[PDB]
């Protein structure tokens, strides 16, 4: 651009006119092995519909993840990947996870029987047996009704939806560690999936 | 209504998208299928109590034409309506 | 029979355009210029 | 018939007969239909048949997969008498150009190959191929204008579909119904179409120019079981064992409308001392 | 304009012609078959003369409408032959020895770049649409083929396809397609 | 059975 | 009453199907349709895209003005008459009506000539009636004008001429009932 002033009536002058960003998430080994066994399907809905760079040290057991400046120009996707490889992390499936990954409103919330009500050995196992069903038949259900992912581990229970979805769920699951039976559990299950099919 | 405990077919985002797009398809369906057979077997009936020739009933996307009008087709709707039904 | 037929067949309908053009004229006359 | 009115060709069997014609303005003989040429170089039945321009070659089209061109006269069968195959399921129809280089044949398959006198001592190339997409809507009728270069072929499941041959476009495709479009007929100005099919015996004429249909009409099913005249007679009901209450002009003979509210058989039908109103009694239990 | 100071700096030739167009209206002229091609390739060696019949029109100027000219023999497409193009747009007429009527300078042209530098201006007067299909989307709107004349007597085009606005009580033209 | 990711960074920028 | 008959990635979701009541309690495609519209007009365009060469002026049209330059309209009465009705239709809703509205103008001057050449009349009626359905809202509004004041002033002499048609079918339609009845 050269340089000169052009003087304009009353005396005006005149002129012409003339960063990568990263995160990392570990990875446990029970967990890293489906995620070695299904690790092809992962990274295509992000690095194609997100544009954010992979690499993932199994020296490290960790995955890394880096927005490129003039590659991606779009704030919240590193963090909505991070969301996303956190919830499989946590132990739920790939097309949930891609679920998070389409939505922005998907929500995960843990808590612990130990936090809720504890419970010592047997107990703890009979309880386990109870919030599980008999082959999961009732975690279906409360799947089905709130419309909710749920995952159950030892102590650990995960579950993944909408904000209201996981508070309802929530509530059932903290019945059934109190001790809450089936039967009704089923009717309180109808009720709320008879008002959120009404709504 | 009742629940099922079975695994879920879809996924959040298959239900969502689902959500995020006639009582039923299943009943619309199913009154198809039994309206068919009925015809079917009135007609079947028909044949074993008929002394006269009755033939099949019938046989059982893209722009299609309706041969069979039920008006003359050159008459306009407000011709059609009633004044006092306006 | 007949021949009343013939008039409703025809007559009458020839007759309906001619009393609708002589109508729709004389509103189109009478009635003010807009704007 | 041929062209030029002199004789005519059958495909009555796998042959194909040929007959010459006698006089219409000759007074009345015994025996005047007489016969002209037979081909049998086929070995299944002829199922299409096809003129030419002049009233020279024909086109035989037959199950064996076949399209024979014959000639009603030994020396231009010399010239053309050949065969046609390399082809789909059947062949259906084969028809000659306007330049009468090329040579069209439509499958049952759906295939229409396009076959040119053209170079590779150099006889019937396979030019080009275009393909209707259809998932089991096979090609029942067809008929080619060459004038105006337009095809139409109706299907086995109502649909005919309306293309422009050398460039192969469909103008449009639409549907009569559920059942099989049977017969096609084109107009000599090739404006209008016919789409004939016996299922439920309807029948369409159509004007693809202004898009218009000309008469989409359709007979009654089973039987005209009861009759009623109008009035002042304009007018004709006819109820059959459908339900379907067809009513009618006289003078134009046309099916004006129709009725398909009772479910039974309307019994009865009739009207009172004014043009107004129409009764059905059926024996669905109600009138 | 950047940095105030004024400096000058296959180049898109139909563009080119284009603009050369918008600014050589109205002086358009049309070759005429067959004294102009190569028919016209006989007899004489080193120096072939196709003879230039060139129908010149401008409807603004009715003088020279339909009248016959020549191409100067300045101009480096002096007594040449076998062009593509058909129409051409002069500089200037005038009128010289043998009392020849002869076009000063030109530019080759077609009828897609006519029409639109002539819509862009006034003279192309429109025909009817027509069995083909004619969409009417409002009162306003519609899509249509029309083929347009330029032009007493004025030489139409091609049939083109445009999109054109039913106001003022006429059907003024919006788009090419 | 060649992974990118593992190796080195699967990205839509480079490798 | 003939015309025929007949996703996203990152998914778009609000706070009512989703989970989001507070948002709700705080809550704070027909534009793509016509875009659709536009588009698919101009499928039609790009697909039917013939080069034959066709003339300027219609026959219609010249006819009309051979007739208007010679007074008589007597051949375009002709082929007029021998017109498709699809023809006629088209033709006169694809008449032109600018500020001279010289095709409207030889349009009635035609018809005027027709119904005193009496051959025909319902059909000459009907094509008046079609010129006030499609013509007729600029017609009234450039009403007041004294060249179609005057033509029209012709066109209501003749109509009222004519009405002795009117009379004797009422005359003859309620005396045959009255026969027919008593």
């Amino acid at each position: 651009e050269s340089k000169t002033v052009v003087v304009d009536d009353q005396g005006k002058p005149r002129f012409t006119s003339a960063k990568f960003e990263s995160r990392k998430i570990m990875v446990p080994p029970h967990r890293m092995t489906p995620l070695r066994n299904s690790w092809t399907k992962i990274y295509p809905p992000l690095v194609e519909h997100l544009k954010l760079q992979v690499r993932m040290n199994l020296k490290t057991k960790s995955v890394e993840l880096r927005t490129n400046p003039k590659f991606t120009t779009d704030p919240g996707a590193l963090q909505k990947g991070a969301d996303f490889i956190k919830a499989f992390t946590l132990g739920f499936d790939l097309d949930d996870s891609i679920a998070l990954l389409r939505l922005d409103d998907l929500y995960i919330e843990t808590f612990e029987v130990k936090d809720v009500k504890t419970l010592t050995g047997d107990h703890l196992s009979r309880a386990i047996g109870r919030i599980a069903g008999k082959d999961g038949k009732t975690k279906f259900a409360i799947e089905n009704a709130t419309r909710t992912r749920i995952v159950l581990a030892d102590s650990k229970i995960h579950i993944l939806g909408g904000f209201t979805h996981i508070r309802m769920a929530r509530e059932s699951v903290v019945s059934l560690i109190l001790g809450s039976p089936p039967g009704k559990v089923y009717g309180n299950l109808r009720t709320v999936a008879s008002r959120l099919k009404e709504r | 209504f009742e629940l099922s405990d079975v695994k879920s077919s879809k996924s959040l985002a298959e239900i969502y998208e689902d959500d995020y797009t006639a009582l039923s398809e299943e009943l619309q369906k199913a009154h198809s299928e039994i309206s068919e057979l009925y015809a079917n077997l009135v007609y079947k009936l028909d044949v074993l109590s008929s002394v006269h020739f009755v033939p099949k009933p019938a046989s059982t996307e893209t722009p299609t034409i309706s041969m069979e009008d039920a008006q003359p087709l050159y008459m306009s709707n407000a011709s059609s309506l009633a004044p006092q039904e306006i | 029979r007949s021949i009343q037929r013939f008039i409703v067949r025809v007559a009458k309908e020839v007759v309906n355009t001619t009393t609708d053009n002589k109508y729709t004229y004389r509103f189109l006359v009478s009635t003010d210029g807009s704007m | 018939f041929s062209p030029d009115g002199r004789l005519f060709a059958l495909a009555s069997g796998r042959f194909l007969q040929i007959w010459k014609t006698p006089d219409v303005n000759k007074d009345r003989q015994f025996a005047p239909f007489v016969r002209h040429r037979v081909h049998a170089g086929h070995f299944q039945d002829i199922t299409s048949l096809t003129w030419s321009q002049d009233s020279r070659f024909i086109l035989t089209t037959s199950k064996d997969l076949s399209a024979k061109i014959w000639s009603v006269d030994s020396e231009e069968k010399n010239l053309a008498a050949t065969t046609f195959n390399g082809h789909r399921d059947y062949v259906m129809g084969a028809f000659f150009s306007h330049d009468q280089e090329k040579i069209y044949t439509v499958s049952k398959d759906g295939a229409v190959f396009v076959w040119e006198f053209t170079k590779r001592k150099y006889s019937w190339r396979i030019t080009k191929k275009h393909f209707f997409y259809a998932n089991q809507a096979k090609v029942k009728c067809v008929t080619f204008h060459p004038a105006t270069r337009l095809l139409a072929v109706g299907f086995t499941s109502g649909e005919f579909r309306l293309y422009d041959l050398p460039d192969f476009t469909l103008i449009q495709q639409l549907s009569m119904g559920q059942n099989p479009v049977n017969t096609v007929s084109v107009n000599q100005t090739g404006e209008w179409l016919a789409f004939g099919s016996s299922k439920l015996g309807q029948l369409l004429v159509y004007e693809w120019q202004s898009e218009s249909y000309i008469l989409k009409q359709q007979g009654h099913f089973d039987s005209t079981n009861s009759l009623a005249y109008s009035p002042d007679g304009s007018r004709v009901v006819t109820a059959s064992e459908d339900g379907k209450i067809k009513v009618w002009d006289i003078t134009s003979g046309f099916c004006l409308a129709t009725f398909e509210e009772h479910t039974s058989s309307v019994t009865a039908v009739q009207f009172a001392k004014r043009g107004q109103v129409m009764f059905s009694s059926s024996l669905d239990g109600t009138v | 304009n950047i940095a105030v100071v004024i400096r000058n700096e296959v180049i898109q030739i139909k563009l080119l012609k284009q603009m050369i167009c918008a600014g050589f209206v109205d002086h358009v002229a049309v070759r005429a078959d067959v004294l102009f091609p190569d028919d016209a390739k006989i007899t004489n060696r080193t120096s072939i003369i196709n003879i230039p019949y060139i129908p010149v029109l401008a409807t603004r100027t009715p003088n020279i409408e339909d009248c016959f000219v020549y191409i100067h023999p300045t101009s480096i497409l002096n007594n040449l032959g076998e062009m593509p193009p058909k129409y051409m747009l002069y500089y200037s007429l005038h009128l010289g020895g043998n009392n020849k009527t002869r076009m000063n300078t030109l530019c080759d042209i077609a009828s897609t770049p006519l029409a639109n530098i002539a819509r862009k201006g006034l003279l192309l007067t429109y025909s009817k649409p027509l069995g083909l299909k004619t969409v009417n989307l409002s009162p306003t709107e519609r899509y249509c083929y029309v083929v347009p004349r330029f032009g007493k007597i004025g030489w139409d085009l091609n049939p083109i396809a445009v999109h054109q606005k039913k106001q003022k009580g006429q059907w003024t033209v919006i788009k090419f397609i | 059975t060649t992974l990118p990711g593992w190796g080195e960074w699967a990205g839509a920028g480079s490798k | 009453r003939s015309k025929p008959k007949e996703l996203p990635f990152f998914l778009q979701l609000s706070g009512e199907k989703v989970g989001d009541e507070a948002s709700v309690r705080e809550g704070i495609h027909r534009r793509d349709q016509e875009a659709q519209k536009k588009l698919d007009a101009e499928e039609q365009m790009n697909k039917f895209k013939v080069t034959g060469r066709l003339g300027f002026e219609s026959h219609f049209t010249k006819q009309l003005r051979e007739g208007s330059q010679s007074k008589d309209y007597s051949s375009l009465l002709a082929t007029l008459i021998n017109f498709s009705p699809a023809a006629v239709d088209l033709e006169i809703r694809s008449l032109n009506s600018f500020e001279p509205f010289d095709e409207i103008v030889w349009f009635i001057d035609a018809l005027t000539q027709g119904l005193k050449s009496n051959k025909n009349f319902e059909l000459y009626e009907t094509f008046m009636s079609l010129l006030f359905k499609a013509h007729g809202d600029v017609i009234h509004a450039n009403n007041k004008n004294q060249d179609i004041a005057s033509a029209l002033q012709n066109w209501e002499d003749v109509h009222k001429k004519e009405d002795r048609l009117d009379d004797l079918v009422k005359f003859c339609m309620g005396v045959a009932a009255f026969v027919t009845t008593a």
